[PDB]
């Protein structure tokens, strides 16, 4: 814990911060620091935990997929292949890191359905991205993304309203995992389909900004279908 | 090419 | 030297294949790893070494503005001076380690006018982008980017057409300078202005993509001007 | 605003 130091509130507002200089690898090891202090996370802590180690993830799964694209034309020196690795070593690293988080303590400690599901979520799209790498133990990790994405359905089918955001990008990123990881890509449709349709009719009872949120979402659903069907 | 997902 | 048990011609394939990945902190560092085997660079090779710390000082010249402003607006608790503090830090460390490549020692062994240009003119670069963040030794850290760009003015006027893309894009930086570090707005203008008049009078002298490279500089030139005045 | 310098 190099933040073991900094007081938990100096930490979150750091992230803030971060998160407005674009500067995302700071602003996830402050939100790393301040889930290290044990205390469980609001709202949106949570949040700017994710967002942070989204952005810092999302950069090497761009990297890696450029050097893997790359490697494949050469195939059809080492140096790809081993620059490559060192990418995918370094992603594998962050999403150890977030597993961990997740693992010692946050979702032990959840007990609101609406962190509880953020958590599981977060836990199988940190999976999905090890998947994404991944050629041998592929099949139990594939395995482990799965198991975390039902959990959390299971509890946001019975917690959550069919309009809950965090219940549209739950079943965004895991009708996802179907299609790209699973290659089960009729998975994938049909719940892309029953999620939006169940959300769409759930929407009269939403405030005006509720619906903007939770429209936000389902319009990737359908960005998905479109490309799907 | 990627498929959407929630979030950045 | 991380970098020292990889082969010069590696690290150049490293860097390249960095920036097809907008890993620009890699590529920086694959760069350096290849200018410490103390071999000069080639034309391709400045050029990436230039382009690796251009994007990475880039990257936290934003961050410190965007955190210098907070600051200022707070102005009018400790952690955004201390976070800005932080982002200057690495900043000015970015700056230090191509000062001391220039110095260790691409700059004594440059006697080509289009190597020794080039480095002068970095080092013209990245003393204004420590001028940028200075406030106490900022009037000899702006004496020092004042010599080395007119040290490379000299040269380019003696050595190099007024259309060679180099002399351009030095006389576009030090108007910069001028206008920006040196608060000496019409000194600025009358350097762009010089520039831009005498490369026009040379491009008739150019092949169709010589032509096309000086004249995208000059864009640059007559952008700066129209804001100017 | 930042003015135009050379590169990226
Ligand atoms: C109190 C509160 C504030 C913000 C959020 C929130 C919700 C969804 C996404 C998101 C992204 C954020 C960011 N990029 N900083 S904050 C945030 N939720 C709350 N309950
Ligand atoms: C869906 C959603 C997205 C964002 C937020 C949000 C709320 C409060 C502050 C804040 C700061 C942000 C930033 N600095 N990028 S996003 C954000 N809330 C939501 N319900
Ligand atoms: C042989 C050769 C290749 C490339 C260049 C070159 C020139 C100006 C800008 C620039 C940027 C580059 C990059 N972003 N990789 S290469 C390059 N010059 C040469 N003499
Ligand atoms: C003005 C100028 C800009 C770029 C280049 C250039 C040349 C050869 C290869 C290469 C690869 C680049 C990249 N991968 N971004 S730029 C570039 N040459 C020039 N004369
Ligand atoms: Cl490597
Ligand atoms: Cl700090
Ligand atoms: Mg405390
Ligand atoms: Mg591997
Ligand atoms: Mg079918
Ligand atoms: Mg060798
Ligand atoms: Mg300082
Ligand atoms: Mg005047």
């Amino acid at each position: 814990g190099a933040m073991g130091s900094m007081e938990r509130a100096s930490l979150i507002q750091k992230a803030k911060l971060a998160e407005q200089a674009e500067r995302y690898e700071d602003m996830a090891a402050f939100m790393k620091g301040a889930v290290e202090k044990g205390e469980e996370l609001s709202c949106e802590e949570r949040n700017l935990l994710s967002v942070a180690y989204k952005n810092v993830v999302g950069g090497q799964r761009a990297a890696w997929r450029v050097l893997s694209s790359i490697e494949q034309k050469s195939n059809e020196g080492p140096e790809v292949r081993e620059y490559r690795e060192k990418v995918e070593t370094e992603l594998q690293g962050v999403c150890d890191t977030v597993l961990g988080l997740l693992d010692s303590h946050l979702i032990k400690e959840a007990g609101d359905a609406e962190s509880r599901v953020f958590y599981l979520k977060m836990k199988g799209d940190y999976y999905r991205y090890l998947a994404e790498v991944a050629t041998g133990d592929k099949k139990r990790i594939i395995d482990s993304a799965r198991s975390a994405y039902q959990e959390a359905m299971d509890i946001s089918k019975k917690e959550m309203p069919p309009t809950n955001p965090i219940r549209l990008g739950l079943a965004l990123n895991f009708s996802v995992f179907h299609y790209e990881i699973a290659n089960s890509p009729e998975e994938a449709i049909s719940l892309a389909k029953t999620t939006f349709d169940e959300a769409m009719a759930d929407l009269h009872t939403l405030s005006e900004d509720s619906y903007k949120d939770s429209t936000l979402i389902m319009q990737l659903l359908r960005d998905n279908l479109t490309l799907w069907t | 090419l990627m498929f959407k997902t929630e979030g950045p």
